[PDB]
């Protein structure tokens, strides 16, 4: 009954932590972003291993705390800050800064949030034009070799939701992830040697198993 | 020290071949469970 | 108590005794209608497709580590299939496959037999990439080591690791046969078409990769023959490809 | 075609064509209720009595002339049965025996399994008496010679006069087995409990002999194992002993 | 330059035998004909 | 799975997985009755002619050629079956033989074993004439040889033709049986009797020939017995003869 698929599965992780400010001199910092895919988080990655293909809805929830920059001016009273959260789907505009007009397209969903209140949280489905998820792919993109295009599952980013000259502050956002109805194919043996980086298979050989004293030995008995 | 069963295996004759063939020669063992198992609590596993 | 089989114009022999293992208790089968009605339809051959295509012998001696070869493209100058190959854009098939060898009562060893989904392998490079000619040549096996490899661009083909970075005692999870010479020699598996879409192109993915893999070597005394041939034949079932008119 | 035994904890592997010789046509059984209903009341451990007991191998090579067991006594150390011998004044027992070979087919030999009720033996010298070690010595087989032996209190032990004056071609008067390399390795007897009262004491009295006895010996050539073991598994039925109570 | 089909055999694995057997060996060809055999204009033969 | 045949005051063991070819299809069988009604009244004996004769063993080694008999007068000299050669003027009978071998599993050869009816040989001169003694020699075998024979007289008994001037792979199409090493070492033919008159003399005419001819050789290794024994045995069937009152 726990070894049941949904069991096994069904559980919520974080897997992305990142940083953004409202005032910076990089334009890069002003925001956070993450691509969804679960071959990051070396836990949830093993377990998905033993099958072949999946398919599953998604769960997102957001915990998002700030600080005031410990750079000088104190004496400050501030309303409570305001964040969106953007979802774009495979095959969406991008934004390259926090001024862009991608920040408005009517098709990238999008959530406002205000601190203080309970964590916000979205629902995706599953999206692909093709009937499952592979977690193997022994082929070419087109040429990269592993890769095939129908695993894209969107982006997440994350901004302030300021006016004109804003007051500097620092946010950080923690994402949890969680799959829901989950059905799996085709099992497959575990992984036993470490993961080397986060899209190839690629491995140092490894041993089978410890060695014990000899083909004989049995510790003595209490 | 562990409080588990065991397995042992003995030469009760010796093994006879006749003239040509190899002398030497190997085992294996397969391990599976039977219909009955069960577990509980899940956790984290300490390989990776 | 031997059997006499016929697939087109070809004609093999094999022996009633024969044990069939189908993969995941799937037979092969046609996408039967209605997936995609209106503008997709679909052809089969039917013609030489259905027939035995038999693959040079390998060699079995004292250290060997093993063979694999990948599906398909260990077809494409197979005939009429590998003209289907490059004439259509989107196709799919089962197989029959057939293992055997040829050896006496005085001869010993240990065969494991399996066919694998989607066997992506990992570069001797950690850093690295795979290239092209290194996952296959054709009708040719592809060889495993029984050391680490070296070198660009390469699989990392140490045998006890099976490219996958995997336990190779833990891949009787996948359809799978043994051959004990002791016993028997040889095994059949009836795979059926496994993908996560309903066709696909034939020439830049490898639906499945058979491997051959000895687990007790070969040992022989003293005037036998120092090797043991083992042979693979191969059948196509159901296929079916894009229409074309 | 092969079976798969479990008495108690234990487990053992057999082939389901296996032959059984039934002694003299009868099982064991418990004697029934009322041969000496008042205060002869009988108690049966049905524990771990009934259970494989495997003594260690003997080693078969070109001279050897026999081997024989006593019943019981060569169980009075292994466990709960042997434990019985102590605690209970009286008792009585069936048993089965299992022997086997383990050799291939380019050994050959022939042996004689046979089970001799009450098998009273001579001394070495006319006017002397037979030592109790002399007789058994527990799960350790003592051994037949191939020419007259000497020495004070000794079983003579020629094995052509099987140490009871009899010719050893007549054993096959009592329940017995013959094993012959070339066409099967196996042996089951099934012993029944025989005497002329109804229980007994087990320490002082031997209700049987188990001998096993080449008659043709064993030959191999050129590089094959020099030796062929054998192997004696016993499962003590219906054990039977005289109430604490 | 005959316009007929063939047969040909090959070494899969090659022969094994256990240690005191002969080395070499050898196979045998028979051939019959099918029950829907038919002949017509009988001619002389050309052998005598 | 081993049978017990007893004829007269003969016996022979057989196996029960025998195969048997029956000449033409035809089983032997008397004359019924009244082909000569009147005065041509036969006798049949029945006594000692149905009963197993054993001829002496051929040795088969790495170069025979290969062995022929002559029936009758192969049995002109075995008992009754003789003395009624001669005292009857006319005779029939049709036969059943048994042609065995000894051999182990590390021997291997293929011999053919035919019957031939009326196989009249040439002579080693192509103007010449055939001696009697050099066509039988009763219970002893003549000998086929591996080139071309000379001397006045003599069958040309070059194996490859036969004696009789055919292609011997062609030989098929008489009453025939093979014995291959492999599979089998035993066969038997039943033969009735075939002429183109009713009865017939047995002492100038013989009915058929009886031909053993190896087509792959003997062959062995290291230290195995350096030939193999063949044995025939021979019961006539249905004999008959004229009636002397």
């Amino acid at each position: 009954s726990e070894s049941s698929i949904e069991n096994f599965l069904c559980r919520s992780a974080c897997v992305y932590m990142g940083e953004y400010h409202t005032t910076n001199t990089d334009t890069s910092k002003l925001f956070a972003s993450w691509t969804i895919n679960a071959r990051r988080m070396v836990q949830m990655r093993r377990k998905l291993e033993l099958f072949t293909y999946v398919r599953f809805d998604m769960e997102v929830t957001f915990v998002i705390t700030s600080k005031q920059d410990q750079g000088t001016q104190l004496g400050q009273d501030m309303p409570p800050l305001t964040h969106q959260i953007m979802y774009i789907p495979p095959g969406g505009p991008i934004p390259k800064s926090v001024t862009d007009y991608t920040w408005q397209t009517s098709t990238n969903p999008s959530i406002f949030w205000t601190e203080g209140n309970a964590p916000p949280r979205m629902s995706i489905p599953f999206i692909s034009i093709g009937n499952a998820y592979s977690n193997f792919y022994d082929g070419w993109s087109h040429g990269v070799y592993g890769y095939n295009t129908l695993n894209h599952m969107g982006q997440i980013y994350v901004r302030h939701v300021n006016g004109s000259s804003p007051l500097p502050m620092t946010s950080t956002v923690r994402m949890y992830f969680k799959p829901k109805h989950v059905k799996v194919w085709v099992p497959r043996p575990p992984r036993l040697c470490q993961y080397k980086n986060a899209s190839t298979v690629n491995f140092t050989p490894t041993n089978i198993t410890e060695k014990r004293q000899s083909i004989n030995y049995i510790p003595e008995t209490v | 020290y562990t409080s588990a069963g065991n397995v042992t295996c003995w030469y009760q004759t010796g093994i006879v071949v006749p003239a040509g063939t190899p002398t030497s020669c190997s085992i294996m063992c397969f391990v599976s469970a039977c219909n009955d198992f069960s577990v509980r609590l899940l956790k984290d596993t300490p390989f990776i | 108590r031997v059997r006499s089989i016929t697939l087109g114009n070809s004609t093999i022999t094999t022996q009633e005794s024969a044990n069939v293992v189908v993969a995941y208790g799937r037979w092969p089968e046609y996408l039967k209608d209605n997936e995609a009605t209106a503008e997709d339809q679909p052809t089969q051959p039917d013609v030489a497709t259905c027939r035995f295509y038999t693959l040079e012998s390998v060699t079995w001696e004292r250290d060997s580590p093993g063979w694999w070869w990948k599906f398909p493209d260990a077809l494409k100058d197979m005939g009429l299939f590998g003209q289907n190959m490059y004439y259509h854009y989107l196709g799919r098939a089962g197989y029959t496959i057939h293992v055997q060898c040829n050896a006496s009562k005085f001869h010993q060893g240990c065969l494991m037999v399996v066919c694998v989904p989607e066997a992506e392998m990992g570069c001797s490079q950690v850093d690295g990439t795979v290239n092209e000619h290194s996952l296959s040549e054709g009708e040719t096996a592809k060889k495993f080591a029984s050391t680490s490899t070296n070198g660009t661009n390469t699989v990392q083909s140490i045998v006890t690791n099976a490219g996958m970075g995997v336990g190779v005692g833990n891949l009787t999870i996948f359809p799978h046969q043994w051959i004990n010479l002791r016993t028997n020699n040889c095994a059949t598996i009836v795979m059926p078409y496994i993908n996560n879409v309903p066709m696909d192109n034939m020439f830049r993915h490898h639906n499945f990769t058979l491997m051959i893999i000895p687990f007790v070597p070969l040992d022989y005394s003293s005037d036998s023959s120092t090797y043991v041939p083992i042979t693979v034949t191969v059948a196509p079932m159901c296929a079916e490809y894009n229409g074309l008119r």
